């Protein structure tokens, strides 16, 4: 998910305000 | 835009993201 | 040991601490 | 919660640990 | 969201916000 | 500028992108 | 000395470099 | 656990481990 | 030029205070 | 060494508390 | 050239200046 | 020593060298 993508591939910002709480 | 984040660097990018609000973080294992 | 640890401080020691388990930091409460 | 436990107080690596998941 | 963002904080706020096109870091004004 | 703005005063995401070239 | 800097610790050379004046990051792209 | 660190990241690592202490850091060549 | 080379290859922070104003 | 392998390979805190001083 | 630097803060202006050398950090003194 | 010449302080780029091993 998240850190394997964010990491491996590419990650914008609005898909990161997916994990707060 | 879009961001190349891994470890620590993704943690900064949510502790910012999330700011006030609180995150987890949970990588795969 | 025994440190002051603020804002994207403490988040990086949190993921040397944790690692791999990873964390919450849930500041709210 | 943590923040004050470690950023107005002081706290351990020890202490770290309770917040792995 | 809205957070105290000082020295290197801001300029790692800026780097993650800006990516691609970078920026400015102009304090003097 | 942005010092003030930002960590004197508070902004947001928002407002950095002010400062992306 | 020479130093080998990618992503955000380009970056922090550079605040910590100029500090005061304060510079512009412009990548290719 | 166990990490993976490298250049920066290795010293940010021991600042937070020795703290107070104090520490050398000293890469091969 | 600069991020492109501090990257692939190396950089001094004599090159790097070439890009304060 | 600590370097050495902390990047090349995998370390605990545990090892790296051999650097203080 | 005129900063102030503090904790981690320090400790990475540290491995920039000096790479590969390398530093000690003796707060204690 | 380096923290109160450098935190409390303000010190250069120069001043870091003298604690280069
Ligand atoms: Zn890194
Ligand atoms: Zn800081």
């Amino acid at each position: 998910g998240i850190v394997e993508q964010c990491c491996a591939s590419v990650c914008s910002l609005y898909q990161l305000e997916n994990y707060c709480n | 835009v879009n961001q190349h984040l891994c470890g620590s660097h993704l943690v900064e990018a949510l502790y910012l993201v999330c700011g006030e609000r609180g995150f987890f973080y949970t990588p795969k294992a």
